[PDB]
């Protein structure tokens, strides 16, 4: 029985608790007595766990701080509308999108940043904005700074609405468990109401408003020209006027020929030439149909009526011979357990985000996207190091879920207890195979290298010497490519330029053009499958051994973070599953840093470039450099670095200042990570004997922060270091040849 | 005997933060290695020991060889 | 083997025991405390120098301590 | 004059390194219209820029070979040749609010510490007595140098001491 | 009311009310008074 | 030496030589000062002297090397 | 030694609170090596305000 | 009580069977032997990873260090309320009873035990290091 469940008013609204700093945990309310406190205080402020052990309690906690999160989101998305409309050129670049530069911030004329406005063009000075929401702007249809405006407005709206709905349901109208855990109800709602119906009313927006509106923007007339929106919808003698299908209005949809509805619902593929964008009648038709999809799939699920699938039933019916119990048990751990649920939302999400970035920057969806490189590469790299991070943290809640909340008296002989059974056997073998990748990956060009500084570049792994062609990938490629004649008969063109065949240019810049796989594309794949594989290696170490292993057979007792098990035998430091986040954090950094830089030189040297043949930004240089450390070294770091380093005295500056700053903190970073507790506590002894002299020793007493905080603290600075580093070279060098 | 300016300034007083830097830490493990608040008995340790265990708050590079070891750095 | 110590400002408050993962300490007879009760290292061939029993001790300062001395098979905690 | 240096009103480096500014400042100005907003901020930004060169050469700062103002610290050098205004006069400015700071600080800590709850008021400040403190602390030299002759600003030796000593 | 005022005395916030003051005080001197490097 | 400062990578190797060998030097001798006090230190042959007066004045003495290294850092 | 409440003066040199005040909680009256049990306002390392002390270490001051 | 002895025929837990059990040491050098008795038949958790049924009556595990065993004594001990003993058991088949090896458990006192390892002193009544220079080996002060 799948039913609304609700307490009235358990938790008073009162300022008092907000007055009580640590009132949440009975360990941190007796109040402050070393600076440790503080520290633990914003530590453990979110582990709503720890607070209590009614799961209720928890998931109501949960719900309203995911309400905070969404009005925070939605304050954000208002704030980027406003800006957007208020202090931005961007009605200008609707009328020059090839030659102003989107920009959507100003500074105030103080202390000389003033010079930070530079000339973006349309009679504007700011700073150039690679969000992309001009090209999200124009692709939804949106013309005047109004409508902007509005949107603003509405999304401030919103964000009351949503802090009012957590401030509701936690205080005044609080779901119960048995709520919570209608996860068949749940998944039916999410999968109808939120994507089907999300891409249904977009679609809807997309053939209703975006089709007409940016037909006529590629047409060629002006934007305040153009038939507002709502006219569209009034008058279809002028939908029909730009696609005829519309005159026959709706009984084509409800006599099935939908054939007729031809002229918006394509299957074009490729770019839109004179836009170097996706075509929005392919888009439209891809939302209707995904629509379908998820109102077909979000009925799946039995609830209130004997019709629909039970998720525990398909989970016990699935055992083998080889399994044991099978998928026994993991109903019950998936309602039971947010650690768990986090864990497999975070490695999907995160994953999810890699692929919106490939997708994303192969098949360009936005118009004048493609062309505004500075996006592209931002856009791409963001959602990147998004995606690795939220995988980091699907390890780290995996971990946690095996510590607090896995209980093998209901969990017996299942997938996970023979996981947990052969654990050592995993473990060996992804250590072997990261060996290996390690030295063939790494060592080719550690060999190149060699090889090149001996004067021997006949010995080498290049295109021209020893080679090593990515025959699987250039098959895949060449039947993508050939795909649309055979295989998908209704198709015009291949779904991507990348495939292979002509070149898609806007205003004199290469859009996509087809991107060949040589040695070079080799080796930094396979440099990509072993820095993944030792990510995975010391994350899914960590999941597996967070209970026990030979050296701490007791480990789960010391709980999910904790520093150690003392000196002895041997020395057991960085035991814990959180240590083994910490230093899976690292590899990420590595791996995506590797990943980012591929496509940074791959895409500049093979792809973007000026029309006249096309003249690349690098020349071309990356299938023969890219095969030596010294190669990207010189032609990729120092080469690329010259923006970022001459960037005083422009607008740029900024970016050689945050260059300088990251390097600074990155820096700052190592004191944490190479060095520990006890000497900075017996420093602070002689600094407190110093405050004692001059009576000026504070009650709170000043401790050395913990050895598990040194270690945060170090990684992240260390991260934020790195990648703001790499940010401010990006930028910099993309802006000024772009 | 060069010319020195502003630049030759800014170094100079970098280097004695350096100088003045790398002499604290070392100062700090010669005079602290016989003990300290943290570990009043460290000389019944010897010179270099690894640590005292994570009680006490926890005690990493606490011994005066680990005092050297992150002094080097500064060095 | 790890040199393992008990000195005389033991309280007998047992902590040191309940913390040691092998069974190295025990509680023996005494009259200096009001708990008529001290802590004794009969087994330290088997201490593997953790300090889970110094990190238990609540006296000040510690009444047992640990001084990592040579290894062995069974000190350095392998089953190997 | 001191070290060498010529006065940056007779310098011709700093004359050009002027000159060079208005000059990247006209050629971004040459590109916009007249009363257009771009304009005018740029026209601010020129006539800030001849103020600050103006103000630089009317203080009787030193320049290099460079063009770019030396200063100097040295009590005598500067009080004689009319340069206290860059280190010294700023000198005794800060060490007025730093020990502001530190004086309001320690009276704060020494007026907290005489309750049952010394870190409760140090986690959530005592506004009332924290805004007298501040407001009486402009007296903080006087009150600094008589705490010291009355032998009341120092600890005597019950401090805190390790086993070595 | 007087939670509220607690609240507003708890450290961050004063710190937060304190870094504004200091930081917008020395923002309009900079402005009215600007680029000074002497006196 | 003849024709030496006309050869400026030998100039720049030889000084850069002899600073980093000064510079592990005197590392080496603040870590065999803390070994003297842990291993050779008496302090009954020492009571009074000036040896046992830097370690009642350490706290002073580590106190002003942080205040001077804390100044010339930050500023 | 001290009575009950009474303020004290540690004087034990590697204790946490040496050279500092103490409150008295009692004295054991056995023959016990350690009866002045101290309680100190602030916690050590341990996170311990309590320690027992001898005759000689601590001074009613 | 006496010391009690091993029985090798004693039924095991119900476990199908990990890669963190035994090695070359349980062959060459040595390995232990926990023996307890149960009430009822009911899972617990092997030190080594994984689930396992234990019998209801006599058990018997076999590990390769000394804390698995603590380890898995600690949780029989405060989680089901049993009182297990285990043994050390070399190749020879020489057997080594052990904890508790006075029959009573070391949390509690127990008259007839030696105090072993025991300064009757302060930890700041050692002497300085230099009185102890040139024995036969390193030495701390803490050893006299
Ligand atoms: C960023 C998003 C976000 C969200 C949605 C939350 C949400 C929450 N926080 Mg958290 N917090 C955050 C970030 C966030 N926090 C950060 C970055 C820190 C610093 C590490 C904290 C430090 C912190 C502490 C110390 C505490 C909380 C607490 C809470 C809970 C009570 C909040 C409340 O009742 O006021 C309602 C909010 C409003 C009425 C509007 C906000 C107006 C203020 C004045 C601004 C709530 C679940 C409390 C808690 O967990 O209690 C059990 C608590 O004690 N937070
Ligand atoms: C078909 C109806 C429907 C829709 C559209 C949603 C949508 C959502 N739910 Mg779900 N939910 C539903 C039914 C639905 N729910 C049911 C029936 C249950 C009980 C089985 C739940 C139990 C549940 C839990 C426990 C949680 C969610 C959460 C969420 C949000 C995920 C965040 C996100 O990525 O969205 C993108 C964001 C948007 C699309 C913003 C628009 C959101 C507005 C409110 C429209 C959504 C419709 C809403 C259900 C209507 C509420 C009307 C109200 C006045 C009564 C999303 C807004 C999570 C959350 O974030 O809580 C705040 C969460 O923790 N839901
Ligand atoms: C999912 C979102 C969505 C929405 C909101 C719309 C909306 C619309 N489309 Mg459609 N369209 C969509 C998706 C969508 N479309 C898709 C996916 C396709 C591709 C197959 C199309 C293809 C299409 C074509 C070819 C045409 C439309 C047309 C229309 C318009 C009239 C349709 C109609 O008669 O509805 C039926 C009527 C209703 C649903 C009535 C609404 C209920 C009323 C408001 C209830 C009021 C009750 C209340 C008590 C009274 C008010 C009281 C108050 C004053 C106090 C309407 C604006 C037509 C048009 O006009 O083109 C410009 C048209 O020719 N659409
Ligand atoms: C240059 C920097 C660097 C290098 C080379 C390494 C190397 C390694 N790390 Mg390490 N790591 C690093 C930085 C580095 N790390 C940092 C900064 C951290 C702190 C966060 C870590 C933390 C860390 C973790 C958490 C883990 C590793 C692991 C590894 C090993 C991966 C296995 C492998 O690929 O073998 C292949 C060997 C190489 C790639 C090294 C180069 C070998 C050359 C090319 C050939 C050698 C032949 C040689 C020239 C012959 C010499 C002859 C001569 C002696 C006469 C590998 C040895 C992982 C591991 O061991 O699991 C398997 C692991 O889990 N590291
Ligand atoms: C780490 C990866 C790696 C790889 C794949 C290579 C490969 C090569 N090197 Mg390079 N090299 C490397 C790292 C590597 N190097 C590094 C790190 C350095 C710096 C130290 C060098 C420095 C160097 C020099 C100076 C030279 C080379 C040369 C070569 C070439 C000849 C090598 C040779 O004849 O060995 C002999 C071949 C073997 C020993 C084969 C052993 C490995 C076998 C094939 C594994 C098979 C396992 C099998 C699949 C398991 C089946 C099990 C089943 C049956 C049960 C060859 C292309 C030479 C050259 O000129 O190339 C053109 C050469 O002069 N290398
Ligand atoms: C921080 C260290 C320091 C150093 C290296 C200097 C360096 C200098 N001082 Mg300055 N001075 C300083 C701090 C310092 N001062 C302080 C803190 C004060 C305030 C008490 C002064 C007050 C002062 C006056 C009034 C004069 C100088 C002068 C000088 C210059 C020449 C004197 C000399 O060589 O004595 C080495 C410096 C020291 C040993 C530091 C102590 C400085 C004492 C207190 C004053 C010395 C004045 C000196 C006796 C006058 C010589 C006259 C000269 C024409 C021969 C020389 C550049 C003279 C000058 O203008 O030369 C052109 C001068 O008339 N100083
Ligand atoms: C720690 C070294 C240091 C020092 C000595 C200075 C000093 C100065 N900076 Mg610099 N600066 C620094 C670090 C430093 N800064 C850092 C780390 C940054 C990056 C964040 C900057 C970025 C920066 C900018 C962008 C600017 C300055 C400016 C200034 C001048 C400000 C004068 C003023 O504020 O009016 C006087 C202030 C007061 C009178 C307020 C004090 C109020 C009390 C009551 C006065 C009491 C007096 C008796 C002054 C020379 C400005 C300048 O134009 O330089 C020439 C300027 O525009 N600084
Ligand atoms: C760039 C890297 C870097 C920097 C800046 C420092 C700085 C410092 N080190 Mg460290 N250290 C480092 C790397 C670094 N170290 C490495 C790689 C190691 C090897 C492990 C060490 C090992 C080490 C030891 C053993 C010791 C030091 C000590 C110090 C301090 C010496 C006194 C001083 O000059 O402080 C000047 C202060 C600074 C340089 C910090 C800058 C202050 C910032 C700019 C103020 C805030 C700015 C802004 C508002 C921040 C807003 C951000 C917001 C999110 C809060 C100083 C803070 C000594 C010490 O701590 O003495 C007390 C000491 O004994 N370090
Ligand atoms: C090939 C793997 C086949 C795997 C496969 O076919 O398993 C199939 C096999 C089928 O088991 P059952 O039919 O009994 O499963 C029934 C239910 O539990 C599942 O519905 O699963 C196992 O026996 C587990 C053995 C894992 C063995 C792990 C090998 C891992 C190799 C990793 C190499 C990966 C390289 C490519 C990565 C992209
Ligand atoms: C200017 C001049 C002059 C003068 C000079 C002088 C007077 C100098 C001095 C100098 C000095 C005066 C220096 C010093 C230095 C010092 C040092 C460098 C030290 C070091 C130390 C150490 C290293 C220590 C160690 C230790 C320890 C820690 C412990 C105990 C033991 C021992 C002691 C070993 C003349 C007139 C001639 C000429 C003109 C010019
Ligand atoms: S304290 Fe630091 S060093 Fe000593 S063991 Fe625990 S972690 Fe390793
Ligand atoms: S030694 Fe410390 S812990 Fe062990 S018993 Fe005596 S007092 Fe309790
Ligand atoms: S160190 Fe580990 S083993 Fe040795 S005593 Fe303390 S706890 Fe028992």
């Amino acid at each position: 029985k799948v039913k609304i469940a609700v307490d009235r008013n358990p938790v008073e609204t009162s300022f008092e608790k907000w007055a009580k700093p640590g009132h949440f945990s009975r360990t941190l309310s007796k109040g402050p007595n070393t600076t440790t406190w503080i520290w633990n205080l914003h530590a453990d402020a979110h582990d709503f766990d720890s607070h209590t052990s009614d799961l209720e309690e928890i998931s109501r906690k949960v719900f309203s701080a995911h309400f905070g999160q969404l009005g925070i989101i939605f304050i954000w998305l208002s704030g980027m509308y406003f800006h957007g409309a208020r202090f931005s050129n961007y009605e200008a670049w609707l009328s020059d999108p090839t030659h102003i530069k989107p920009s959507a911030q100003v500074v105030w004329p103080i202390v000389g940043q003033e010079i930070l406005n530079g000339d973006v063009g349309g009679g504007f000075q700011g700073i150039q904005i690679t969000s992309g929401f001009f090209q999200l702007w124009r692709a939804s249809g949106i013309t005047s700074e109004l409508q902007l405006y509005t949107t603003a407005i509405g999304g401030l709206v919103m964000a009351a609405a949503m802090f009012f709905a957590g401030w509701f349901h936690y205080h005044k109208a609080a779901p119960k468990l048995e709520w919570f855990q209608n996860v068949e109800s749940m998944l039916n709602h999410h999968l109808g109401g939120l994507l089907g119906l999300g891409s249904l009313a977009w679609a809807g927006h997309q053939i209703h408003v975006s089709l007409p509106v940016n037909k006529l923007l590629d047409a060629g007339v002006d934007p305040k020209e153009i038939p507002l929106p709502h006219d569209l919808l009034l008058n279809r003698a002028i939908m029909a006027d730009l696609y005829p299908s519309f005159a026959k209005g709706i009984a084509p949809f409800f006599t099935l020929n939908w054939s007729e509805y031809s002229d918006f619902l394509t299957f074009k593929g490729g770019l839109n030439p004179v836009t170097g964008g996706l075509w929005l009648s392919d888009t439209a038709h891809h939302h209707v149909a995904i629509a379908v999809l998820f109102l077909v799939a979000g009925h799946m699920y039995r609830t209130n009526w004997g019709i629909g699938h039970s998720m525990k039933e398909i989970l016990e019916a699935h055992r083998g011979p080889f399994t044991g119990e099978g998928h026994v048990g993991l109903y019950e751990i998936l309602t039971t357990s947010w650690h768990a649920q986090l864990a497999i939302n975070l490695a999907l999400f995160g994953s999810l985000s890699i692929i919106v970035a490939h997708h994303m920057y192969a098949m360009p969806p936005y118009p004048y996207l493609a062309t505004d490189y500075g996006t592209q590469l931002s856009l791409f790299t963001h959602h990147t190091w998004i995606g690795g991070f939220c995988i980091v943290g699907a390890g780290a809640h995996a971990a946690i879920f095996m510590v607090r909340d896995y209980d093998p008296t209901n969990n017996y002989n299942n997938l996970l207890d023979r996981v947990i059974r052969h654990r050592d056997a995993i473990i060996s073998h992804l250590n072997w195979v990261c060996i290996f990748l390690g030295f063939h990956s790494f060592g080719l060009y550690i060999h190149n290298d060699t090889m090149s500084a001996l004067g021997r570049p006949q010995d080498m792994f290049s295109d021209t010497a020893i080679q090593l062609q990515p025959v699987f990938a250039q098959w895949i490629q060449n039947t993508h490519f050939l795909a649309p004649q055979l295989t998908a008969p209704n198709a015009l063109a291949a779904t991507s330029l990348t495939w292979g065949g002509d070149l898609v240019a806007v205003g004199g810049k290469v859009a996509m053009m087809p991107i060949s796989l040589g040695t070079s594309d080799f080796m930094v794949h396979h440099i990509h499958a072993f820095t993944i594989h030792v990510t995975v290696l010391i994350l899914l170490k960590g999941v597996l051994f967070a209970r026990s292993s030979r050296l701490i057979p007791d480990k789960a007792n010391l709980g999910f973070r904790f520093p150690c098990d003392g000196p002895g035998r041997g020395g057991t430091c960085q035991v814990s599953a959180w240590d083994h986040v910490f230093l899976g954090l690292f590899w990420m950094y590595n791996s995506l840093s590797i990943v980012i830089f591929h496509f940074s030189w791959k895409m500049q040297s093979d792809v973007w470039g000026t029309v006249t043949g096309v003249s690349h930004i690098t020349g071309g240089n990356f299938a023969q450099s890219a095969n030596t450390i010294n190669g990207w070294l010189r032609d990729f770091l120092w080469a690329q670095s010259s923006q970022v380093i001459q960037s005083y005295g422009s607008a740029l500056s900024a970016y050689g200042l945050i260059f300088l700053g990251a390097h600074f903190v990155w820096a700052f970073s190592l004191m944490f990570l190479f060095s520990g507790r006890g000497y900075w506590q017996e420093l602070i002894e002689s600094i407190v004997w110093a405050h004692n002299k001059l009576k000026v020793a504070p009650a709170i007493q000043p401790r050395a922060l913990s050895i598990t905080q040194g270690r945060a603290v170090g990684v992240a600075h260390y991260l934020l270091g790195g990648i703001a580093t790499t940010w401010s070279f990006f930028l910099a060098r993309i802006i000024s040849v772009g | 005997f060069l010319t020195i300016g502003p630049g030759d300034f800014l170094v100079h007083h970098a280097i004695a933060l350096g100088l003045h830097t790398t002499t604290l830490i070392l100062v700090k493990g010669a005079l602290d290695a016989r003990g300290s608040k943290l570990m009043p008995d460290k000389k019944d340790f010897g010179y270099s020991f690894p640590c005292d265990g994570p009680g006490r708050g926890g005690t990493c590079d606490i011994s005066a060889y680990d005092a050297f070891y992150l002094a080097v750095f500064w060095m | 083997a790890h040199i393992v110590k008990i000195y005389d400002t033991c309280i007998g408050c047992t902590q040191c025991v309940r913390a040691c993962p092998l069974d190295v300490l025990e509680m023996v007879p005494w009259d200096g405390c009001k708990a008529s009760q001290m802590a004794s290292a009969p087994r330290t061939e088997d201490c593997v120098g953790c300090k889970r029993c110094e990190t238990a001790c609540p006296t000040d300062f510690l009444s047992v301590r640990v001084y990592l001395g040579s290894e062995s098979t069974r000190s350095m905690g392998l089953s190997y | 004059d001191i070290a060498g240096l010529t006065p940056c009103s007779e310098s011709k480096a700093y004359a050009k390194l002027e000159k060079k500014e208005l000059k990247t400042l006209e050629k971004r100005l040459k590109q916009y219209e007249a009363d257009s907003a771009p304009a005018v901020a740029l026209k601010a930004t020129m006539e800030r820029t001849k103020a600050r060169f103006a103000n630089y050469a009317k203080a009787g700062l030193l320049c290099g070979n460079d063009g770019l103002p030396h200063l100097i610290a040295d009590p005598g050098l500067a009080l004689k040749y009319g340069h206290a205004g860059e280190v010294f006069i700023p000198t005794f400015g800060f060490l007025y609010v730093a020990g502001y700071i530190g004086y309001v600080g320690r009276q704060y800590l020494i007026a907290v510490k005489g309750e049952a709850k010394p870190t409760d008021k140090e986690i959530i400040i005592d506004v009332p007595l924290a805004t007298k403190l501040a407001w009486q602390g402009a007296g903080w030299p006087l009150a600094a140098v008589q705490e010291l002759q009355r032998g009341t600003l120092l600890e005597k030796e019950e401090n805190i001491t390790v086993s070595p000593r | 009311m007087k939670d509220f005022t607690t609240y507003l005395s708890t450290a961050p916030v004063i710190a937060t009310i304190w870094f504004t003051f200091t930081a917008g005080l020395l923002i309009e001197i900079n402005r009215y008074f600007p680029d000074p490097l002497v006196f | 030496y003849a024709f030496q400062a006309i050869d400026f990578t030998t100039q720049a190797a030889l000084y850069t030589h002899h600073q980093y060998i000064a510079g592990f030097i005197m590392c080496g001798a603040f870590a065999h000062g803390a070994i003297f006090f842990i291993r050779d230190y008496d302090p009954e042959q020492n009571k009074g002297n000036v040896l046992a007066r830097m370690l009642d004045h350490k706290e002073a003495l580590i106190s002003h090397l942080s205040w001077v290294s804390l100044f010339l850092g930050f500023h | 030694g001290p009575k009950r409440g009474s303020l004290v003066k540690i004087l034990r040199p590697e204790s946490y609170w040496f050279n500092q005040v103490g409150k008295v909680v009692s004295v054991d009256q056995s023959g016990v090596r350690y009866p002045v049990v101290v309680r100190f306002e602030n916690q050590n390392y341990a996170g311990v305000t309590t320690n027992n002390y001898a005759l000689d270490e601590v001074v009613a001051a | 009580w006496t010391v009690p002895t091993l029985n090798p025929d004693t039924p095991s837990p119900i476990f199908g069977g990990s890669t963190g059990g035994l090695l070359r040491k349980a062959q060459t050098e040595e390995f232990y032997v926990i023996t307890w008795e149960a009430k009822k038949e009911q899972i617990f958790e092997m030190p080594t990873g994984g689930a396992a049924i234990m019998r209801q009556g006599p058990n018997l595990l076999k590990f390769g260090k000394k804390e698995q065993c603590l380890a898995l004594t600690t949780q029989l001990r405060n989680k089901f309320k049993l009182t297990p003993c285990f043994y050390r058991v070399f190749p020879d088949g020489k057997v080594q009873y052990l904890h508790p090896a006075d029959g009573v458990y070391p949390e509690k006192v127990n008259a007839g035990r030696v105090g072993a390892n025991q300064n009757m002193r302060r930890i700041g009544q050692n002497v300085n290091p230099i009185k102890v220079k040139f024995s036969g080996r390193m030495m701390s002060p803490a050893e006299i």
